[PDB]
């Protein structure tokens, strides 16, 4: 078995990043802005 | 004669001397409740098992040939005159357009 | 004889109880704590003449296939115990129930029975007795002298004395409930019995356990809507008009059958 | 002879038609009956080859099947909390003695000893809902959330869920009897959902389903298969004379 | 039986209801803090034949 | 069987579906917002036998050829959206409609429906709901500390405090409007939803862009005008009867045909 395979350096290392969006078209299918005031509001 | 019957043992007998189709003699299982569909697959059911199990278990060989190809044979059962036989062979196929 | 004449006796028939118990509900206005009953009916075997399945081709399907069925057979009779009315009876020994509960009484066989009657009586012993002579459970007797009987809404009974001015309790008086109301079979005289699908008797004071109050001076009137009665019962000639015509049409059938 | 057998096909066409009409109308008043309807459908016809190259005869009028109108039918008051009715599809699952499932459209429920809810012979409801012992009274929402009242908790204590299925081809359910359909290879795999999601139907409580069977229908089918009865005897009849001329000679 | 006769016998059901509804509170004149009380009546199915 | 027969029939359906029409009307008084329906109806086909055209010499044109037809399909029950007349419920939270206009309510299914009814309530978390608990659009939440709610003909639904001598604003109530409305598709619950008939929705404010104001305190009736339902009975059950007729001398026709 390869190093890499079992063993990940010190140094190398993910992070994890979050974020708020909004996704346009849909076809309809979207958000009931009466239900969710947030998407109205962003 | 179409009065088919089913024997104890799950044989599928027109009169004594019993039917043929895709393959030797039609057998059935012994708890019958059989139907025969239009082109002539025999599918058969448990009479104690739920609806959905109906899958088929035979089929029922039918054969066009009319008339001058056709001989009775000193029983109730006509075979081949032996001048169509110079032709579609001895065992005759299944001709996939005779409904029932 | 004939397929139809056979299903057309099922509906006769079914429209035939249909009707009696309707006549049984409208007769029964004014009986305190009389139970509206109604109908549930069902159809009987279908005769399968093409499975549903029974696939058709070597690729199709069939779908619905024959089944002819019969009958009409009627299956039930439910028991609605729901609450009735109440009525002022000014009788200081007639007492209505609030919610569910049961009054426990012994029969002369020394089995119980279950009425929600209150036309209570005393005999000449002193006992709570009922319209019939039916010693209650639990027993209670009054005294002789007593003046005054009350019947809390916690059911328990007190009289008054003459001179002792102090309502001394006489006794408890309480419910028997049932988790199934609807299974008890009654057996006239206003009485249910226990049966095995009704459940185990639970034995209550008033308003504790889920069990009704007391309303001494009240009886529980029959529940009986009589409007419903009334169209129900326009339903049921118009039923049984219907299910003669067609025994007419299959007798008329079977005439020129044999005219032939 | 042939017309006696082409006549006699007729008279078990319109004695069959009769018999779906006795079970339609004598079962008015079953709550959640589906009234049926029988399509017949002419047999083989046999050719004569003229030396258009043919004509056909033709023989007998069989009945091919009978579906089932699955329409939504009136609403009765029943004045019953355990009674429930179904806007739009679906129907109750319910646990037959032998272990398999049924479904009915019938919505009149009660309570067994044990409280479990039963369908007006015993067959418990799926999934399990079990009423307490001393609940003053019981709520079926419309989505099906049945609960009940306590004895002064102010809440109704939640108690089970009342599920109904969807199935691809209603119509083509087997019907058993004590209103229980049964699933088949043509009705297709119950589709379980909560009621008002997947197509299912919302639940009317203290109502209880009618059958849709339309009187004015029945009748007048009444009038045609009684008529029509009457003809094909007619050439039953024509057919025993004209053979009884030939037998003259 | 008939579609009329059940609609109109919920109709009747309903009429029955309110007056139930009147009568309690006709009797409860003359009763001290008690409430007037108001039915409100809502239409049952719509059995579609044609859709909208 | 025979083509009068099913002519017959046709009408007796006609006629059937003509009185349920008239029972939902007659039944639904008393029903606030109700929209009185009227069936309409439409003949089906019609059965050439001889061209209207088709001339018979080459000068003449053979004029109203024949035509038998068959047949008196329903095709539609349509429903009046005209104004009820109001009623002096005098209750706070009732509100009636003047004009056009239609409440968007959230069903739990997450669909919006439609309603003219005011009767609101309010439920433990103060929110506007309808009588049935279905929640009103936009949401209207009443604090806790309020005491009198006002609904200002333009929907400006505001409240009174204890102490605060200030009518704090609370909500804006905009009603609905669409284009067609007798295309929504009625649901029961006195809601209707949205078709493709009846066209989206246009939310405004009340009294702007063609919609109505609110009456505070009232409601609004059904407008089914009584006596035309009565006299709309008298007339279908006569219209029954005359059909049902011909389809009695349909029968005895064939009756006599058969005996021969």
């Amino acid at each position: 078995e390869r190093i890499r395979d079992l063993t990940s350096v010190q140094g190398v290392r993910e992070n994890s990043l979050i974020g708020y969006g909004l996704v346009v078209g849909l076809d309809g299918t979207g958000d009931q802005t009466t239900q969710t005031p947030f998407t109205t509001q962003t | 004669n179409g009065n088919i019957q089913v024997g104890p043992t799950g044989q599928l007998t027109i009169q004594g001397h019993p039917v043929i189709g895709e393959g030797g003699p039609i057998t059935v299982p012994e708890g019958s409740e059989i139907t025969i569909a239009a082109d002539g697959t025999i599918s058969a059911l448990n009479p104690g098992d739920p609806p959905n199990t109906v899958a088929p278990v035979g089929r029922l060989k039918l054969v066009k040939a009319e008339g001058n190809e056709v001989q009775r044979s000193d029983d109730g059962l006509f075979r081949l005159t032996a001048e169509a036989q110079a032709e579609r062979g001895a065992v005759l196929a299944a001709d996939p357009s005779i409904r029932i | 004889m004939i397929s139809s004449l056979w299903i057309a006796k099922t509906g006769l028939d079914a429209q035939q109880t249909n009707m009696d118990v309707i006549a049984n509900n409208l007769a029964n206005v004014s009986t305190n704590g009389f139970k509206r009953q109604r109908a549930v009916f069902e159809d009987l075997l279908y005769q399968t003449i093409r499975q549903p399945g029974a696939q058709s081709s070597e690729q199709t399907t069939l779908p619905s296939g024959l089944q002819i069925g019969t009958g009409v057979r009627p299956v039930a009779t439910e028991r609605l115990h729901s609450q009735g009315n109440l009525s002022q009876t000014n009788n200081s020994k007639d007492v209505a129930i609030k919610g569910q509960g049961f009054f426990q009484v012994m029969l002369p066989d020394g089995t119980s029975a279950y009425t929600r009657d209150g036309s209570f009586q005393v005999d000449q012993n002193g006992q709570l007795v009922t319209a019939g002579g039916f010693q209650v459970q639990p027993a209670i007797t009054i005294p002789a002298n007593a003046l005054s009987i009350t019947i809390g809404r916690d059911g328990v009974v007190s009289v008054t004395q003459q001179g002792q001015a102090a309502p001394v309790q006489v006794g408890q008086l309480n419910l028997t409930t049932f988790m199934n109301d609807t299974g008890l079979e009654s057996i006239g005289e206003n009485l249910y019995i226990e049966t095995q699908s009704s459940g185990a008797p639970n034995e209550s004071t008033p308003g504790l356990n889920g069990a009704g109050l007391l309303y001494q001076g009240y009886v529980e009137t029959s529940n009986v809507n009589v409007a419903e009665e009334l169209v129900n019962m326009i339903q049921v000639q118009r039923a049984y008009e219907i299910n003669s015509k067609a025994v007419s049409t299959t007798d008329q059938m079977l005439q020129k059958l044999t005219q032939l």
